[PDB]
């Protein structure tokens, strides 16, 4: 979900 | 008996402890937004027109009605001080990254799912029209896995409670993400129909294609409307009411669950849509006019100053109570700067959803709706 960090 | 529908009775669920739960440093999911929403409701005097309840902490036995014992017992035991011992088990249940481990995490799941199951038995007992639980709406949770900031799926648990007295339940998901956890739990049954409007294509959670209509007995009972960036109010409104009414006509449920994900508003921290509060709340008006046992739930929303605006107005919409645009004073009046007004205005971004694209997806879904 978070595009700031990760893939979600 | 006679008549149709007039003014509705609403039951609101809220716990004061829900605002102090903290996901993590810089984490976008802030449970504090629920307390902002509740505080804004009180200052609008809407507590005079509704019955406010406090949800119980849903026990592990109620959660295992859908989840597995391995995943529930893990959530009861995992704490920020003993994460290293559960390092392997954190990765199996997707607990760590988007779903971090913080203090009182299991109690936060108990409050969220508590309001949804309490509102479910309240509807089953025919003691209200709409049950509101803005602490719920967590739709990404799996049977033995967490995802998309969701740990325990309150929606699936609340729907399983409705199935004890309702042979057909309709689930509507206006969150900018696809309700993949709710859709997957009832993907192979006709007793629950899942409808989700979401942004598709290089976006969480990656599922939600309109070609996923169900399997087994639940074929043609999974409706998805893929969307693009920057959809506005007129584009969302031209397709919501006709699609919802066609579902109400062909499926004809006896209970409705409307997940009001606020991350589909304009200028969201994680979203990319361009909906306003009036455009978002119009979805509640359409579902409300059908006069069915409704269960309104929360969900997404990461520009918290707007989340308090949306779920407050949508609550007044449930109460049929007009509220002034001038925001009264509240404990968090500083968040709503620099306007200090209830409703918001769209952004200047381009609507990637052409009106011809909106009509084609609508007509493609009407084909699957005729198959009932
Ligand atoms: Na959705
Ligand atoms: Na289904
Ligand atoms: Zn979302």
């Amino acid at each position: 979900x978070n595009p700031k960090q990760x893939w979600g | 008996y006679s008549q149709g529908g007039g003014k509705k009775k609403v039951c609101y669920y809220y716990d004061g402890d829900i605002g102090n739960y903290y996901y993590g440093q810089g984490h976008p999911m802030k449970p504090h937004r629920i307390r902002m929403t509740h505080n804004l409701l009180l200052n609008y005097g809407l507590y005079r027109k509704m019955e406010i309840y406090r949800p119980h902490k849903a026990t592990a036995e109620e959660m295992t009605k859908y989840h597995s014992d391995e995943y529930i017992k893990f959530l009861r035991s995992i704490r920020p001080d003993n994460m290293s011992e559960y390092s392997k088990q954190m990765q199996r249940f997707n607990v760590g990254e988007d779903c971090p481990v913080f203090d009182g995490l299991f109690e936060f799941c108990q409050l969220s799912t508590g309001g949804s199951v309490a509102g479910a038995v309240k509807l089953n007992r025919q003691q209200t029209d709409m049950a509101v639980n803005w602490a719920g709406g967590l739709h990404h949770a799996k049977k033995s896995e967490a995802s998309g900031f969701c740990y325990v799926n309150d929606i699936v648990l609340a729907i399983l409670e409705l199935l004890k007295y309702h042979q057909r339940v309709l689930y509507i998901d206006i969150d900018i993400h696809h309700g993949d956890g709710v859709e997957e739990a009832f993907y192979t049954t006709d007793r629950v129909m899942t409808v989700s409007f979401h942004k598709y294509g290089e976006y969480f959670p990656g599922t939600g294609d309109l070609r996923d209509i169900g399997a087994g007995k639940g074929k043609y009972y999974a409706v998805n409307f893929p969307m693009r960036d920057g959809i506005d109010d007129e584009s969302y409104g031209q397709i919501f009411k006709p699609i919802i009414s066609k579902v109400m006509e062909m499926y004809q449920p006896s209970a409705v669950v409307l997940q009001c994900g606020a991350d589909s508003l304009s200028g969201d921290r994680l979203g990319c849509f361009n909906l306003t509060v009036k455009g978002h709340a119009k979805c509640v008006e359409v579902v409300k006019t059908f006069n069915l046992p409704l269960l309104m739930l929360g969900g997404g929303g990461y520009t918290i100053r707007n989340v308090a605006r949306c779920w407050t107005y949508e609550t007044a919409v449930a109460l049929d109570c007009e509220i002034p645009n001038e925001l009264p004073y509240n404990d968090y009046f500083e968040y709503f700067g620099p306007d200090f007004k209830l409703h918001i205005s769209p952004s200047n971004m381009t609507n990637q959803n052409t009106p011809e694209y909106m009509e084609k997806i609508k007509q493609r879904l009407f084909e699957n709706l005729r198959m009932l």
